[PDB]
């Protein structure tokens, strides 16, 4: 202000009060839990989205749960190359695969090469080893149980997986499925995976989600005061 | 079958005398022709000013047209103008949708332009009566996520989307007056000419393409790229541009000739780039690269002659002022630094 | 003539030893040395934590020196020094130690203000950092301050002690609860983060967060038992110093024995808070 | 006979495309140099003006 | 955009008064406030300023410690409180909005004011003529004088040229000496140097007519000059 004009001061005064608010906004919005919900093909996407509600580049979904904010990203309708925008989402606190288990004998809709229980691995494992989601915490919920239950019955599962041999029951099958698709992960120490079978109820679902995040907020809390 | 076969013969023999008259009038390239020139020693660059108060990745800048603001975004959903001479904040501009991945300021210095993974080009109005800043103008004809916009003048504008598709709109009606489809995959960047008539666009698909914006063909096209072109920039003259790829290289190329002037690239670095600028005379060329720090090259000898190593993270915006007197660099650590 | 009457009425009146403490300050003060260059190297200062650990860091060197030129002074200066600079060379150990222990305890409280709320993300919040620091200073220079102008021990003898002729009963008996109350402090704080965590890792029961929290059990562990280890002998011995009489205890006299174990903690603090957690120990590596 | 629009599209634009004309790679060389050498008294950061002038001194 | 005035009225030389201002229209909120004073047939005068977010505030010289001013952002109302009134606070007061950063014009509105009669170092800005008869359609100039040098460090002038027309409110015509403003006519122009000022008329029609006037902006207080009147 020692050789600062009236109009300079106004100016700085100004820039001050513009700083003020930026800082307050950023501390508003730095304490919201930020999801990526992504699935393969056609999977209970939106499924899941209508259990936890209770621009089409980019789907934005709002809902609090035990007075956390969540917003949901789904970006399954970008379409376009995911190499050149998925490192906007590296801060992501954690993402929401889905898988529909009951699609084992179904082949896809463009081929009968292969059912859509090996495309939704192979994309599983692309997202599992992705260099910007090295300590990026994955939720599996794997749901159409029903459909898959009623349909190891009349059909098994020795057709998706040649080199299995179980008893062909549900439990036993679910089981094998929850191992294979956790086998994918390579890291197994920076990032963990959660799997959920999901039910008639949104409570489950939104339980399981909130535990989930509890957890991984945690671990980065102990990770940002240096106790582990 | 044979229809195609014959076809992709004949642009194939086309291409063999496009290039066999490249080698006849190459008789000597351009460090052949340049090497008698004295190189310049070393040049340094200190940061006069440093502008914080982002609290996210900054993902583009533009330089005013006076040489004395600036525009920036990142992805706090906050579109700041910065006085880059006393460090202060004139605007403030609050984004519907965060994930934003350009900017453009207009000419005359009355709009801004913003886009991103909204599918969505939006024009905020600076000089209102009021005292706040209101959108003027939204864009939503693309189906993929816009990369880079600029102001065709104070009433057009082009834009390049993820859609493998660019378009020049019309602000005052609202719809695109002319689209260009000629690209194979997502289109990242573009570039206005200085005479104000073509543009150059860069895609993934390891070419760029030169339009003519009054009569919108596939006037000219570039391949010599093994990888993404993520930025692209005119030469000061307007008879050349240089394109910055994923392989850790910078190429050069000239819109009379269809040539490939000269490679910036070394050893030691093997990231990519963010971004491409030029000097006022153009004898210095910018280069961001995903290492942290920024480069300097010669462009005339293809030596680097300065490294602006002042940043924490990567960086993916920089920017030249229209006199050449200040470089202002943009990263993910939310820092701008004005290097003179 | 004031000091040699102080010493008398508390009946007052080796080399290899003498040796042994300068180069045990020596490793305390090259230690803290290092340390602080260290933390000085790294320019991410982002993270709240190295304020605190480099203020910490601070404070055991300059206890390292205070406590060099305290040590070499009295066994030279025994009595040629004059009564208003002893008051300065036993309050500068105070100062010292006062602030050598209440970082500790405002380093728990960052902890558990950090660990107490569910936020994703980080936030500045620097006015609770500069706040913390301020006051940690500001208490130590307070109390060092205090018995030199306060209240004494000079002219009457009902309340002089043994190891300090000097000093009064009772300013011993408040820096006993203020440092027995910092204790308290750090374990229910740390008792406190440990039930939590190991409450919010209880429900998705994997193998990564069993181990993280039995991790996190020994660290809290090893935390809390080194310092109670380090600093028990010297509350003790003030203890019987402020419960015994005059002349009565004959333990009172090797004090300065016990003094060396409240310097070894300073040695156990660069290791604890620097070399046991992942991002410090690999910066101190590269530094 | 659906499978030929786009390819004959696409030959008809390289066709249109390979009629345009080349000049010597020399020439664009020196129009670069001299278009350096020109401007380049007009370069604030290539030749360092003296801080007088410099707006940007702290 | 408006802004109107309220509160005027006869009041004897002993007692209060408090002068309101509601702007409706614009973002209130982010503009500075001006109180200026004028005085029946002679020239007008500042009397307060509140900068946004009410961190500044500045009073006039001779009333300093006597008038009050506050702000009310959501209601978007301005307040200037007085307590005592002499027989030389006859005059019409006028509230200006003024936004200051990087290429902005202060002084842009002036409202209209409200009539206040009673029952009864600093750079001086200095005009020679007072009243210049001419015809349309020729050029015409109007001089101020200034103690000091008004260009200060940065580079600007801080001088002004307003308008005042016989029965209507002030206007801007020329901010920093060399700038037009929004919505008036390019015939105006003006020219500084040293402690000359010159505002310059190259065609001139039946509406500009009236009471020209220059300003000062360098430092506080703002101590103003004698107007020039242009008749037809
Ligand atoms: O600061 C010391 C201290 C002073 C000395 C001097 C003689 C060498 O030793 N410890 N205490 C001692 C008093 C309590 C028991 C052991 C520590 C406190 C003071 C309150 C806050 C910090 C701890
Ligand atoms: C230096 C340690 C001893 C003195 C400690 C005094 C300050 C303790 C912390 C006060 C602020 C944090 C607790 C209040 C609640 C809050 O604002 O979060
Ligand atoms: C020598 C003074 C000792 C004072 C001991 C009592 C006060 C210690 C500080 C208490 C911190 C409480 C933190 C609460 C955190 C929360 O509410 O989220």
């Amino acid at each position: 202000g020692c050789t600062l004009s009236a109009e300079d001061k106004a100016a700085v005064e100004r820039s001050k009060m513009i700083d003020r608010n930026l800082r307050e906004d950023g501390e508003k919005a730095a304490r919201e839990v930020k999801l990526l919900l992504l699935g393969a093909g056609e999977s209970g996407k939106s499924t899941i989205v209508k259990q936890m509600k209770i621009t089409t580049g980019i789907v934005e979904t709002h809902f609090t749960f035990k007075d956390l904010h969540f917003k949901m990203f789904d970006v399954g309708g970008q379409r376009s190359e995911r190499k050149k925008w998925i490192h906007c989402f590296e801060g992501v606190t954690a993402i929401i695969f889905c898988v529909a288990l009951s699609d084992y004998d179904l082949v896809l809709a463009e081929d009968e090469e292969m059912n859509r229980m090996h495309e939704s691995m192979k994309l599983f494992d692309s997202i599992c080893n992705n260099k910007w989601f090295t300590d990026t915490s994955i939720i599996l919920f794997l749901n159409k149980k029903d459909l898959f239950e009623e349909k190891i019955k009349k059909s098994p599962l020795t057709i998706c997986y040649p080199e299995y041999a179980g008893s062909n029951t549900y439990e036993e099958a679910a089981a094998y499925i929850q191992c294979q698709f956790e086998d994918l992960n390579k890291r197994k120490d920076t990032k963990e995976i959660y799997t959920h079978f999901t039910c008639a109820t949104d409570t489950k679902n939104v339980q399981f989600v909130f535990d989930a995040v509890t957890d991984v907020i945690i671990k980065n809390n102990l990770k940002d005061c240096g106790l582990f | 079958g044979s229809e195609l076969d014959q076809l992709r013969q004949e642009a194939e023999q086309l291409k063999n005398q496009i290039r066999d008259a490249r080698k006849a009038c190459a008789d000597a390239t351009l460090s052949q022709i340049t090497n008698n020139i004295d190189p310049v020693g070393r040049i340094q660059m200190r940061t006069r000013r440093t502008l914080r108060g982002h609290l996210a990745k900054i993902y583009a800048m533009h330089w005013g047209t006076d040489s004395r603001l600036l525009v920036s975004a990142s992805q706090d959903g906050k579109l700041i103008i910065w006085d880059s001479y006393t460090t202060n904040k004139v605007h403030a501009i609050p984004l519907r949708s965060s994930w934003v991945m350009t900017c453009a300021y207009a000419p005359s210095g009355n709009y801004v332009a913003c886009g991103g993974l909204d599918n969505i080009c939006s024009i905020y109005n600076l000089k209102t009566r009021e005292g706040n800043v209101r959108v003027s103008r939204e864009l939503a004809g693309h189906t993929g996520y816009l990369s880079c916009c600029r102001f065709l003048d104070d009433n057009q504008i082009v834009t390049s989307s993820g859609d493998t598709t660019c378009a020049l709109w019309d602000i005052e009606t609202g719809q695109q007056t002319t689209t260009f489809t000629g690209h194979t995959g997502d289109v990242m960047s573009l570039s206005l000419a200085p005479d104000t008539r073509l543009f150059v666009s860069g895609a993934c698909d390891a070419s760029a393409k030169l339009w003519d914006v009054r009569e919108g063909m596939c006037r000219q096209t570039f391949t010599g790229h093994e990888s993404d072109i993520n930025a692209i920039c005119f030469f000061p003259n307007g008879n050349a541009f240089a394109t910055g790829s994923d392989d850790a290289t910078c190429r050069l190329f000239d819109l009379r000739a269809d040539q490939e002037l000269m490679t910036y690239s070394h050893d030691n670095i093997i990231c990519g780039i963010t971004s491409v600028s030029f000097s006022k005379s153009g004898r210095l060329l910018l280069a961001g690269y995903d290492d942290f720090n920024c480069n300097v090259w010669d462009a005339l000898k293809a030596d680097r002659a300065g490294v602006l190593a002042g940043h924490d993270n990567r960086v993916s915006c920089l920017g030249v002022t229209d006199d050449g007197m200040a470089v202002a660099t943009g990263s993910w650590d939310s820092f701008l630094k004005i290097w003179n | 003539e004031t000091l040699r009457e102080h010493y008398q009425y508390v009946g007052k009146l080796s080399t290899l030893t003498t040796v042994l403490f300068l180069v045990i300050c020596s490793f305390i003060v090259l230690e803290n040395l290092m340390v602080l260059i260290a933390i000085w190297k790294n320019n991410k200062f982002h993270n709240r934590m190295y304020f605190f650990i480099g203020n910490l860091a601070l404070c055991d060197l300059l206890a390292g020196i205070a406590y060099k030129v305290n040590i070499l002074m009295s066994g030279k200066k025994t009595f040629s020094l004059s009564p208003t600079v002893w008051f300065l060379r036993e309050g500068s150990m105070f100062v010292a130690l006062g602030a050598s222990t209440c970082s500790l305890l405002a380093i728990a409280i960052e902890r558990h203000l950090t660990m107490i709320k569910m936020r994703p993300y980080d936030a500045n919040k620097r006015h609770r950092v500069f706040l913390l620091i301020g006051m940690c200073w500001l208490i130590a220079f307070t109390l060092g301050a205090l018995p030199i102008l306060g209240w004494n021990c000079l002219h009457n003898l009902p309340d002089c002690s043994t190891i300090l002729p000097l000093y009064s009963k009772k300013y011993i008996a408040f820096c006993i609860s203020i440092f027995t109350a910092i204790l308290v402090t750090i374990v229910i704080l740390y008792a406190r983060i440990y039930f939590l965590v190991k409450s919010s890792s209880r429900k998705v029961a994997n193998h990564n967060n069993s181990e993280r929290s039995m991790a996190l059990l020994r660290t809290v562990v090893i935390v809390v038992s080194v310092f109670i280890a380090c600093w028990s002998p010297l509350f003790i011995l003030f203890l019987i110093d402020v419960a015994c009489r005059v002349q009565a205890c004959p333990i009172l006299f090797k004090a300065q024995w016990f003094i060396v174990l409240a310097v070894l903690n300073s040695a156990m603090n660069p290791v604890i808070y620097t070399l046991a957690s992942k991002e410090m120990r690999r910066a101190f590596f590269r530094l | 006979t659906a499978s030929i629009a786009q390819a004959r599209k696409l030959v008809e634009q390289l066709k249109m495309e390979a009629n345009i004309d080349r000049i010597k790679v020399s020439k664009a060389a020196a129009d670069l140099m001299a278009y350096c050498e020109a401007h380049a008294k007009e370069d604030p950061l290539l030749t360092p003006v003296p801080a007088s002038e410099n707006p940007f001194r702290e | 955009v408006q802004l109107v005035e309220s509160g005027g009225g006869l009041v004897q030389p002993g007692g209060s008064r408090k002068l309101s201002c509601s702007a409706s229209g614009f973002a209130f909120s982010s503009f500075g406030m001006h109180w200026v004073r004028q005085a029946p047939e002679k020239g007008l005068e500042w009397v307060a300023y509140i900068s946004s977010g009410s961190g500044t505030i500045y009073y006039a010289d001779t009333v300093k410690g006597r008038f009050t001013i506050s702000r009310d952002d959501p209601k978007n109302t301005l307040f200037l409180q007085m307590t005592s009134l002499r027989s030389e606070d006859t005059a019409m007061y006028y509230c200006v909005r003024s936004i200051y950063y990087y290429g902005s014009s202060p002084f842009d509105f002036w409202g209209q004011g409200t009539t206040l009669t009673v029952s009864s170092s600093d750079i001086v800005m200095t005009q020679a003529t007072s009243s210049v008869p001419v015809t349309p359609g020729e050029s015409v100039s109007i001089s101020c004088r200034s103690s000091k040098s008004l260009l200060h460090s940065n580079g600007n002038t801080y001088l002004y040229w307003f308008l005042q027309r016989p029965g209507q409110s002030p206007q801007l015509l020329i901010y920093r000496m060399s700038n037009l403003a929004s919505g008036v006519p390019d015939r105006f122009s003006g020219s500084g140097s040293g402690t000359a000022f010159t505002l310059t008329i190259s065609r001139l029609e039946a509406e500009d007519v009236g009471v020209y006037y220059c300003m000062q902006h360098l430092e506080y207080p703002l101590t103003f000059g004698a107007g020039t009147k242009l008749e037809l």
